[PDB]
């Protein structure tokens, strides 16, 4: 049941990550409706979509790596075995394959408005 | 740990970056992202990027002097 605290603390930060990048790509694609966009600042909305892809990418792998390092600390104490420890990374595996794909969905169809 | 490869493909053909510009693009990217923060992930997926941005700039050229050669060696054979 420690374990399961560990990965709602590790699914909620997870998400507002993907909110995060979900409310700065709005913003963008607003900036993206300007009259009169010039093919510069269409480029800088181009840069500016990849900082904020790559932050989403960045600040997601830094969930994953303090929750296995929350896992690591009840290992070596003893909380939890062999089997209940390799549990927590297969469904620590999944959050993390969840949050990919609804990351990668918000840049998708961003580049695809843009 | 290949999670990634897909998105900073798509990234890539979505900048549509040069061997000239890459380079500029990169620094701009890098500096707004660690002025808005840096921490192990944002390094580590910078520098991924960063790697993948040449190999994407390179490859390009790569394949492009390929054909040139190709495209030669057979023509030679063609009308010779």
């Amino acid at each position: 049941a420690d374990p399961k605290k560990v990965l709602d603390q590790a699914k909620d930060q997870m998400e507002n990550v993907v909110r995060t990048l979900k409310q700065e790509l709005e913003e963008l694609a607003k900036e993206a409706r300007k009259l009169d966009l010039t093919q510069s600042e269409k480029i800088e909305l181009k840069l500016r979509y990849i900082v904020a892809h790559l932050a989403a990418i960045g600040d997601i792998e830094e969930a994953i790596r303090e929750a296995k390092e929350e896992a690591d600390k009840l290992k070596r104490a003893g909380l939890v075995n062999s089997q209940q420890f390799d549990e927590f990374k297969r469904r620590l595996e999944e959050l993390h394959k969840e949050a990919d794909r609804k990351r990668a969905d918000y840049a998708e169809e961003f580049r695809n408005k843009l | 740990n290949r999670r990634y490869d897909s998105e900073f493909q798509t990234m890539l053909q979505h900048l549509q970056p040069t061997a000239e510009n890459a380079y500029e693009y990169f620094t701009k990217i890098a500096t707004s992202l660690f002025e808005s923060g840096i921490n192990w992930g944002r390094v580590v997926a910078l520098l991924g990027f960063g790697y993948r941005l040449a190999l994407h700039v390179y490859q390009h050229g790569l394949t492009g002097f390929l054909g040139q050669v190709t495209r030669f060696v057979v023509d030679f054979m063609l009308h010779h």
